[PDB]
RNA sequence: UUGACAUUGUGAAGAGACAUAGUUUC
RNA sequence: GUUCUUUGUAAAGUGCCUUCGAAGAGUCGAGUUGUUUGGGAAUGCAGCUCUAAGUGGGUGGUAAAUUCCAUCUAAAGCUAA
RNA sequence: UUGACCUCAAAUCAGGUAGGAGUACCCGCUGAACUUAAGCAUAUCAAUAAGCGGAGGAAAAGAAACCAACCGGGAUUGCCUUAGUAACGGCGAGUGAAGCGGCAAAAGCUCAAAUUUGAAAUCUGGUACCUUCGGUGCCCGAGUUGUAAUUUGGAGAGGG
């Protein structure tokens, strides 16, 4: 069962496979139902939108922090500086998240800003029950879209001090490097007597 | 789990349906499809909007 | 289609164009890469030497994106600037206005050297650098802005 | 912090202006009490020392508290605790049998 | 209040308090039945942070379960198989005892659903546990919203469900990247990943 | 089958160390 | 949509100052055995022996000692899509 | 002598509940061998079949003792992807997940540990009436070895 000069491959079929086999047949179905549940709770949710006022958010880890992308709710921060309290943000239509934490001026200004405009082109109907009856906007979402943030010019003057850029690198990654070591002969060369 | 749908690159469907639109000029070819357009003024047979 | 197929051209034909000496049977060699060191080693040294045995360290838990990493050669660059902008720049090469290119924005993290550029200044943000790729491009009076 | 703002070398990372967030409570989930400080003080001096806790005193008086703690590592699960267990009995003893 | 200290005290299981009380109700326990109803908590701290409330329709009962390996049943040894298979003797049992108590009560007390359990007491031959049940069709349970919950029928035996405290922790439920294979669900989770999904227009 | 640990507690004589007060161990 | 009872000397939200801030144990953890896992000086599960603490505790995918850092808040519980 | 209390019993005691079935899908237990490795024992088949216990229209999971290591994310579930990869492996045959990113759907919370102490404020049941999925009066009973109100870490409580 070894021949020619064929790539090696890696088919995993030595289980009852054909026992867990899913066909999508069902994939136009589910399409309609899905759109079908979306316009009844369209109607349910009587003029409020199908979805809730998210936050901005810079994306985690080395590879997508140029990214900024929806996040989940505000942050107590956030929903106290913009002037109103989570238990009735929470029935205002925007996501709170207690779990999320501060740390960057520029996504906490955006956030209370994002609330800020929300609360502004909004309305809410009293408790009593009239119900001035004011058409839906389906989305939050696309009323209040998300956007990457302007980081520079699109020309400028260059101002070149000399100094490589490569080998400020390679000096940063050497510092690291040996830091630990010279911490040793500091502590070492302290003990002289 | 056989297949049943195909695939076509999204292109080259409308490479074809565009060609499929051209060809409904072209008398002859319309002619030879069966259709009946002998007696037909001209083609593209073009009609009132308020069709 | 079962129309254009070779069986179809088999029928009658005794052995389905698979000899009478040597038959089609289950499985000869044995199954999948059974004797791989044996005798079926004459063919997995050629067509795949370095298949058995190990070389280098093991990593345990390594997630890719820790080195995510895209390069982009100089060799394009010009080609992260809309091309009506574009030839704005090439044109009027020079200092107090030269165009800023992030390539993190573009979602490259290295550049790299390939091959020439024109005489035009241009800003450079980018997270690394070849040393000879900022070469070139201070060679063209642009410098290199290490970003993040 | 303070990140260099560049993309390698010690305070890797991008230049951002920080903010430092109102602390959470789950955070002093540790923490100690006067009330819980009183009733465990009141609960050691009712039950008292158990085997394993006296042992360890004896151990400490007679041979030191570098043999208390490996024997207490052995005891408890480790070494950290050894050396928090250690000292838990040094007090008992200072505290009692001395001033 | 009190319950402050008894929790605190319990924890000195090897002070010569704790030990002689240990001592003197594991012999009470090990006259009486395997299964048999408990007048009231032991331990009214233990309960009480495990969901008891003192009001009718809580029940508690003390269960008795023997301790060691499973030993694997097949007679004479005989395993007549492969030999990774050979064992008979050193096997362990998926669940805990707690499990086996929590069982074998809430099967005595059908009418009853068990809401959770504490271990009291061992010895070399037993543990000794203490089931905490609730009545569902006891109308004290069946208003109180806050324990009605347990009334629906999802909840039926979640002793033979594993969904229990105990019946969690064996299962494997929690979050993290330590609990990958059983968290979901382990069987649900395997057949997950041993799923073939072939779209319409294929991948 | 043999050992250790756990179930395992109370005396008394005798050995055993801080090194010939008694907490501890056979 | 209408209509009747006003539930109240009831209930709840928010700003400043001060003192506090109770938070699950034969469990966490550890040794060993066995099973399992992609989990590698040990992924989860169980048996038995040991068995915590409270500026503590768990995790941080290579064992250990030392020093830091990050990150949650276990051993109780409900919940639609 | 009489009355309690604890604990344990009895009744065709007043009222209830559990069993069996079905079992496509769901939660657990237990558990093979054929097979593959061209032989075979680890391995593989397979954490599969058979056997056992338990649910619902879904079940389970779920508001982090999480992921991360970033400019950080933020309950759970599933799809696309990550990836036939990290890794396991007579490192042979074979095996083999996760974090990020897009999407579907979205939703949040409850106790324990607190002196109501100027008033157990709470609750099953019997009973009479009523506007009966319930309410009111009254009476036995539960309950202080703690039934309510209050608070759940995002906090929150007590003073001012
Ligand atoms: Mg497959
Ligand atoms: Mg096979
Ligand atoms: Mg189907
Ligand atoms: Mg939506
Ligand atoms: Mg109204
Ligand atoms: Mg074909
Ligand atoms: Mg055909
Ligand atoms: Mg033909
Ligand atoms: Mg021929
Ligand atoms: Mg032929
Ligand atoms: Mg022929
Ligand atoms: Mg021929
Ligand atoms: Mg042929
Ligand atoms: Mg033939
Ligand atoms: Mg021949
Ligand atoms: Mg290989
Ligand atoms: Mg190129
Ligand atoms: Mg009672
Ligand atoms: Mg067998
Ligand atoms: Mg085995
Ligand atoms: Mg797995
Ligand atoms: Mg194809
Ligand atoms: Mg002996
Ligand atoms: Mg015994
Ligand atoms: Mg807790
Ligand atoms: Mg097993
Ligand atoms: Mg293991
Ligand atoms: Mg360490
Ligand atoms: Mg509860
Ligand atoms: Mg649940
Ligand atoms: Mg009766
Ligand atoms: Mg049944
Ligand atoms: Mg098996
Ligand atoms: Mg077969
Ligand atoms: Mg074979
Ligand atoms: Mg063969
Ligand atoms: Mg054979
Ligand atoms: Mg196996
Ligand atoms: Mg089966
Ligand atoms: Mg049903
Ligand atoms: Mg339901
Ligand atoms: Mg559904
Ligand atoms: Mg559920
Ligand atoms: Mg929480
Ligand atoms: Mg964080
Ligand atoms: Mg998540
Ligand atoms: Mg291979
Ligand atoms: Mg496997
Ligand atoms: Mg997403
Ligand atoms: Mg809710």
């Amino acid at each position: 069962a070894i021949s020619k000069n064929l790539p090696i491959l890696k088919n995993h079929f030595r289980k009852h496979w054909q026992e867990r086999v899913k066909v999508h047949f069902d994939q136009a179905g589910k399409k309609v139902s899905r759109r079908n549940a979306r316009a009844t709770r369209a109607a349910k949710i009587a003029p409020r939108p199908l979805d809730l006022l998210r936050p901005v958010v810079r994306a985690p880890t080395v590879k997508y922090n140029r990214k900024v992308r929806a996040g989940r709710g505000f942050t107590l921060a956030e929903v106290k500086a913009a002037g109103l309290t989570a238990a009735y943000a929470r029935t205002i239509g925007i996501a709170v998240d207690h779990r999320r934490q501060n740390r960057n001026q520029e996504i906490f200004d955006a956030n209370v800003q994002r609330l800020k405009e929300y609360q502004s082109k909004i309305i809410v109907f009293p408790r009593n029950g009239k119900a001035p009856e004011a058409e839906q906007v389906l989305s939050a979402a696309a009323t209040f879209p998300i956007a990457q943030p302007a980081t520079d010019v699109e020309a400028r003057a260059v101002q070149d001090n000399g100094e490589s850029a490569f080998r400020t690198l390679r000096l940063a990654r050497s510092e690291k490097k040996f830091r630990g070591i010279r911490e040793k002969r500091a502590r070492e060369k302290a003990e002289a007597e | 789990w056989r297949k049943w749908n195909v695939k076509v690159n999204h292109n080259e469907k409308r490479y074809a349906t565009a060609s499929a639109i051209a060809a409904t000029a072209v008398a002859s070819l319309v002619l030879a499809r069966g259709h009946r357009v002998e007696k037909i003024p001209e083609i593209p047979l073009v009609v009132s909007t308020d069709l | 289609p079962s129309r254009f197929t070779k069986t179809r051209k088999h029928r009658g034909h005794v052995s389905a164009g698979k000899g009478r000496i040597g038959k089609h049977r289950k499985h000869p060699g044995g199954r999948g890469m059974a004797g791989g060191q044996h005798h079926h080693r004459i063919n997995m040294d050629k067509y795949h030497p370095g298949y058995f045995g190990k070389v280098g360290m093991r990593y345990f838990h390594k997630q890719q994106a820790h080195f995510w990493k895209p390069v982009l050669n100089l060799d394009k660059l010009w080609t992260l600037i809309p091309e009506d902008k574009r030839d704005q720049y090439l044109k009027s090469a020079s200092k107090e206005t030269a165009p800023v290119i992030d390539t993190l924005a573009a979602g490259y993290g290295k550049i790299l050297g390939k091959g020439r550029i024109p005489n035009v200044p241009v800003i450079v943000k980018a997270r690394f650098v070849s040393k000879l790729a900022e070469e070139k491009i201070r060679a063209a009076g642009g410098v290199v802005e290490l970003i993040a | 912090t303070v990140k260099t703002g560049i993309a390698i070398g010690l305070n890797k990372g991008k230049k951002v202006t920080s903010m430092t967030p109102a602390p959470k409570i789950s955070y002093k989930k540790g923490a100690a009490s006067n009330r819980t400080k009183f009733v465990r003080s009141l609960v050691r001096e009712i039950a008292g020392l158990s085997p394993y806790e006296r042992r360890l005193i004896d151990l400490i008086r007679n041979s030191g508290e570098k043999r208390a703690r490996k024997v207490a590592k052995k005891r408890l699960g480790s070494f950290t605790r050894a050396k928090a267990k250690v000292e838990e009995m040094n007090n008992i003893i200072a505290a009692s049998r001395r001033h | 209040g009190a319950y402050k200290y008894l929790e605190e005290l319990q924890r000195k299981k090897q002070s010569d308090v704790l030990r002689f009380l240990q001592r003197v109700r594991v012999w009470e326990y090990r006259q009486k039945n395997v299964i048999h109803r408990a007048a009231r908590p032991t331990r009214p701290d233990k309960a009480r942070r495990l969901g008891y409330k003192a009001k009718q329709g809580f029940v508690i009962y003390r269960v008795r379960v023997r301790r060691g390996n499973r030993k694997r049943p097949v007679p004479k040894g005989a395993t007549y198989g492969k030999p990774t298979n050979q064992g008979v003797n050193e096997l362990k049992y998926q669940r805990s005892l707690r499990a086996t108590a929590e069982e074998r009560v809430g099967r005595r007390a059908a009418n009853l659903r068990v809401l959770n359990s504490y271990w009291v007491n061992q010895d070399s031959t037993y543990k000794y546990f203490e089931v905490i049940l609730v009545d569902p069709q006891h109308k004290a349970i069946r208003r109180d919203a806050r324990y009605n919950w347990i009334c629906d029928p999802v909840h039926k035996h979640r002793e033979a469900r594993g969904l229990t405290a105990t019946g969690k922790k064996s299962r494997g439920i929690n979050k993290g990247h330590k609990f990958n294979n059983t968290k979901a669900g382990r069987r649900k989770t395997w057949k997950r990943q041993n799923t073939l999904s072939l779209w319409r227009y294929r991948k």
